[PDB]
RNA sequence: AACGAUAAAAGAAGUGAGAAUCUUCUUCGCCGUAAGGACAAGGGUUCCUGGGGAAGGGUCGUCCGCCCAGGGAAAGUCGGGACCUAAGGUGAGGCCGAACGGCGCAGCCGAUGGACAGCAGGUCAAGAUUCCUGCACCGAUCAUGUGGAGUGAUGGAGGGACGCAUUACGCUAUCCAAUGCCAAGCUAUGGCUAUGCUGGUUGGUACGCUCAAGGGCGAUCGGGUCAGAAAAUCUACCGGUCACAUGCCUCAGACGUAUCGGGAGCUUCCUCGGAAGCGAAGUUGGAAACGCGACGGUGCCAAGAAAAGCUUCUAAACGUUGAAACAUGAUUGCCCGUACCGCAAACCGACACAGGUGUCCGAGUGUCAAUGCACUAAGGCGCGCGAGAGAACCCUCGUUAAGGAACUUUGCAAUCUCACCCCGUAACUUCGGAAGAAGGGGUCCCCACGCUUCGCGUGGGGCGCAGUGAAUAGGCCCAGGCGACUGUUUACCAAAAUCACAGCACUCUGCCAACACGAACAGUGGACGUAUAGGGUGUGACGCCUGCCCGGUGCCGGAA
RNA sequence: GAAACGAUGACUGAAUCCGCGCGGACCACCGCGCAAGGCUAAAUACUCCCAGUGACCGAUAGCGCAUAGUACCGUGAGGG
């Protein structure tokens, strides 16, 4: 489930890892094996935008292709579940039975080897490629794209599901991960379960180096910082604050809608994450 | 203990010298105003 | 041309041994490449050469009075015949 | 005042106008995981020869890294280019922008990397996988042949192609032993007269049914069009079929034989000492790599660059009486870098400066081992002021009667302690720990006996004050405050109670995401991430927990 | 400011002769005028350079320099 340690050194208690015991071990496909070079937080101008990157251990991209409609009507078999280092999930090698190989994402449960379909003419199992129209509704299903073709940009963090609540007009109604309801054009493609890893949310990093070699260079306190620094600064003493909770750059943090007030989207949205 | 100044041939070179002055106005500019001054010494690359 | 280029002998105790040997060194012409020296000094004296090598030198900085000077800069330049086909011109120094 | 580290100097000899300082000699002292050797970066003639002595040299100088003049550096195989790509820098058209300009796909530049044909010896005063001797290898063009029908890209696939830690067998370097083999002379000062003492003891290439641990390894027929734009002897899926142990394959390395070297020295000439000729042996035993066999085995989560060369298919295309492939001979061999200093007097520190500078090699003895400590070898030095004195005082160090923290702001400082083995070891605990707790005892030399060795237990003897005998080498404990922890921090007065952290918590964010850089509808990070994600904020392991106040401020929502 | 006029950024974009524009809000009168198309020597400004002069300097003066942007410092711009 989850590999544990006895106290040997003091951060090897609380410390936890992943169960990969069912993971296919093999050196992903040399033609899909791209190189993700690190980018510090700058940008090409060479400012940190992001902040607080930095380092870790050496990366690869494995293409995975969302839309699978590039090959519906057809099927593949399962070959193999890998490692996918910049996923929070675990991936999946396809062997379309006419040659080609690709990867796809790695749903919950799913054994080594099922073989599993694309198009809309495919079976409710877990790992086909189905337009939403076509799902039951309340079915489980993830990796959601915001238009036919574009790329599922839905439901891929590990153990997610966003649920049919049923068809309407053109536009299927979405049970968001987050707690949203979002309308969604049928013509959209699926890919059928829970996204499985699932038991990733729980492990305990248990010391600094697990959050380096993840690449998370540590977090600042603006409580630190001095005036001329950030907001917050100042003081004599583990000071309070003397204003209100606010980012560097001023903008309040806690209780403070951030989204654009108007939008395209705001009618696709029938409910808030709440 | 150690110093400001550890020669590194191909950085004085592409920092300081000529196609480099030469890649930007403001290097043209510092170009010509030196010549003016009757330097010798045009650019590292007359070293 | 087929002459500019040998810009003169080299004088020393090496390039005389070396001379003796059948081996044949000169200062050239910076600018030259190696298959330009082969075809140069095979036009102008008649041989077989089989066997060369090229070194550009810098030059002595030197002062005559407040004028710290660099001389020019040569290009040592040595070559081997074959068949002891020694050359005239040099074969009494 | 100081002459730049307390590594240390003496006597003889020589030279000169002049010598503590320069040159010979014989000793002494210091380094020896360096204070030796080889590179890179940097410097630039500092290298070698002959000369000079104004100034540079912390004194002196006849000397020098200073002055003068002259010489010295050699590559098809090393290194870079004529090949490749990374970050990054670029970049016609393209996207933007008061201007200069900012972006930006392909392409191109970019080594710190990929690729790649040569090794052994010899020598100038000064070069060396370059030159010279000996025997190789690679590409290129032509020719006589075997030719006798296919060659195989600007696209296809394969391959190149990679993490950390631990580790099995084989082996090389390379080092030790000896009444192995070779060579050399000698008898010391009481003895030894060799079974003593000193030194040397295989490098390359070629073959050879010789020995060899290790290591890689399948194969062929057919189907599917829909996979690689298409093609397709290829590559990928599906299916069938093939003596599991394996053989197929490779040969680090060793043994033999041969040949080319090298080899202690020996000889001969002779001019502050070299020039030249010659040349013996080649053993058993043991140790052993971070190197090679190698892209081996196993375990692990943090999940480990790209491109050309390369290998295979086909497209056009010209050929299919000269297509490839091959053997041999000829022939050809571009460009810069090679001196010297390079852990330092030659680079960066204004200096011939107790600093700084990246990789490799770095022998022996003793030591549980070791790049550790003492002493050494090869090699390199005695650090460019000297001499005497032997007061105060100052610096670095030894010893210390009685006492033993009386010192003092405080045991600051300094001593204690010190390695390996064997006995033994507390509250407390998160059951890992505390813990090397504490506290003991042993340690050297000889003979016999056993055992798995160099080695070690046992028994008896021996000596000294003492036997990790010299050097490297923890003082310990009780009890609090702060932080949990490993970490981080004020370059040059503060290293902690700072900060980070794993953990938890509030919110924000549904993708052209918030958020951030931005002439800017550009483009970029966020992220090739997707709410088990991302931002911001606060607390700061873990454990039991985290109450009362919504009036003011902020925030979320509401609507007359 | 009573703000005319020109001038443009964004919205609007009339008359062409019994017509158009101005006369410092605005109106009549009465005057000066021809927008939406272009070129144009001359006088004027400067002085790296050449020459002539001087109740300008003569070696701390005069340019920074009897010459040198060199020696020297600076990674550089630059100082000198
Ligand atoms: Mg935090
Ligand atoms: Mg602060
Ligand atoms: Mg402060
Ligand atoms: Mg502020
Ligand atoms: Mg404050
Ligand atoms: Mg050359
Ligand atoms: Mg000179
Ligand atoms: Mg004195
Ligand atoms: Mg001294
Ligand atoms: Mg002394
Ligand atoms: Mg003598
Ligand atoms: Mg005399
Ligand atoms: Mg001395
Ligand atoms: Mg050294
Ligand atoms: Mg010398
Ligand atoms: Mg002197
Ligand atoms: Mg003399
Ligand atoms: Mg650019
Ligand atoms: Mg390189
Ligand atoms: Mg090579
Ligand atoms: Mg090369
Ligand atoms: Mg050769
Ligand atoms: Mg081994
Ligand atoms: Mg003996
Ligand atoms: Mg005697
Ligand atoms: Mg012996
Ligand atoms: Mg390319
Ligand atoms: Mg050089
Ligand atoms: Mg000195
Ligand atoms: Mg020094
Ligand atoms: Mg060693
Ligand atoms: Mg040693
Ligand atoms: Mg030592
Ligand atoms: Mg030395
Ligand atoms: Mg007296
Ligand atoms: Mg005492
Ligand atoms: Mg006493
Ligand atoms: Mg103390
Ligand atoms: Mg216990
Ligand atoms: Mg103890
Ligand atoms: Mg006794
Ligand atoms: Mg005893
Ligand atoms: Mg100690
Ligand atoms: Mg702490
Ligand atoms: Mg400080
Ligand atoms: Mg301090
Ligand atoms: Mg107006
Ligand atoms: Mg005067
Ligand atoms: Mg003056």
């Amino acid at each position: 489930a989850v590999k544990k340690y006895k106290p040997y050194t003091p951060s090897r208690r609380q410390m936890t890892t992943a169960d990969f015991s069912g993971l296919a071990k093999k050196r992903p496909e040399k033609a899909l094996t791209e190189a993700l070079p690190k980018t510090g937080g700058r940008n090409n101008r060479g400012r940190i935008t992001s902040r607080f990157i930095g380092g870790g251990h050496k990366r690869l991209y494995r293409i995975i292709d969302f839309k699978r409609r590039d090959k519906s009507g057809v099927n593949a078999k399962v070959a193999a579940i890998e490692y996918d280092p910049n996923r929070s999930a675990r991936i999946a090698l396809l062997h379309y039975a006419d040659g080609e190989k690709r990867y796809i994402l790695a749903p919950e449960g799913l054994t080594v080897g099922a073989t599993v379909n694309a198009g809309p003419e495919a079976e409710p199992k877990l790992g086909n490629a189905l337009p939403l129209r076509f799902v039951p509704v309340g079915a489980v299903v993830h990796a959601l794209e915001l238009v036919p073709g574009k790329g599922a940009q839905l439901a891929r963090s590990a153990g997610t599901s966003v649920q049919v609540q049923g068809k309407e007009s053109d536009y299927v109604i979405v049970r968001l991960p987050s707690g949203e309801l979002r309308r969604v054009h049928s013509e959209c493609y699926a890919t059928i379960g829970a996204v499985g890893n699932a038991e990733h949310k729980n492990i305990v990093l248990g010391k600094a180096g697990r959050s380096r070699w993840l690449g998370r260079k540590p977090h600042q306190r603006g409580s630190a910082m001095n005036p001329v620094d950030h907001p917050h600064g100042g003081g004599e003493g583990r000071t309070g604050a003397g204003r209100v909770p606010v980012t560097p750059w001023g903008k309040p943090t806690k209780g403070l809608k951030t989204r654009r007030k108007r939008k395209t989207s705001d009618r696709f949205l029938v409910t808030r994450r709440k | 203990m150690k110093r400001t100044y550890q020669p590194n041939n191909r950085k004085r070179a592409k920092t300081h010298g000529f196609r480099a002055r030469m890649k930007t106005k403001s290097g043209r500019n510092i170009l010509a105003r030196r010549r003016a001054k009757g330097r010798h010494q045009l650019t590292v690359s007359d070293e | 041309s087929h002459y500019d280029i040998l810009q003169a002998p080299v004088i020393s105790e090496k390039a005389y041994s070396a001379m003796e040997r059948g081996v044949y060194s000169f200062w050239v012409s910076p600018k030259a490449t190696k298959t330009e020296i082969k075809d140069a000094i095979q036009q102008a004296f008649g041989v077989r050469v089989i066997g060369i090598s090229t070194m550009n030198v810098p030059g002595k900085r030197k002062r005559v009075g407040r004028f710290i000077g660099q001389r020019n800069d040569r290009k040592k330049a040595i070559v081997r015949l074959a068949e002891g086909q020694s050359i005239e011109a040099l074969a009494g120094q």
